């Protein structure tokens, strides 16, 4: 510790490899999607739609 | 339909939604109980469906 830096952890250790797994997740996939009648079009309200 | 035109097409009492039957080209949707009331002090107006 020191007051300026704060915690200088020295952590960076190996007794045991990592704990459980790492994140793959989500990735929300984008869809390619032109608009065209009644498949896809847009919609007409009074309040703004976003 | 409604939920796009909330502005133009919804209203606010029984009165105002007879009188845009009456003048406009509308089909408001009331409640059977205030139809069968309509439909004896005014004989231009019919209960549509079921
Ligand atoms: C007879 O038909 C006419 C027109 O089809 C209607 O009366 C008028 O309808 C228009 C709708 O386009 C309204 O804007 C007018 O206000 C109506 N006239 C009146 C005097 O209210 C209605 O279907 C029928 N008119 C009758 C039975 O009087
Ligand atoms: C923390 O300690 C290491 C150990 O040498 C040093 O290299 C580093 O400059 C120190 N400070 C920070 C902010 O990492
Ligand atoms: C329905 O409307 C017509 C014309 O607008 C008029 O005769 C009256 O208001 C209603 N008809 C009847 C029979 O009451």
């Amino acid at each position: 510790w020191d007051p300026a830096s704060g915690l200088n952890m020295t952590e960076s250790q190996k007794g045991k490899p990592a704990n459980i797994t790492d994140s793959l997740s989500n990735r929300s996939l984008i869809v390619t999607t032109i608009l065209e009648e009644p498949y896809v079009l847009f919609k007409k309200s009074d309040k703004p739609l976003y | 339909f409604m939920s796009s035109r909330r502005q133009s097409v919804l209203v606010k009492s029984n009165e105002e939604g007879i009188q845009r039957v009456l003048t406009s080209d509308y089909a408001f949707l009331m409640e059977s109980t205030t139809i069968e009331f309509v439909t004896q002090r005014n004989c231009n107006l019919t209960q549509i469906g079921g």
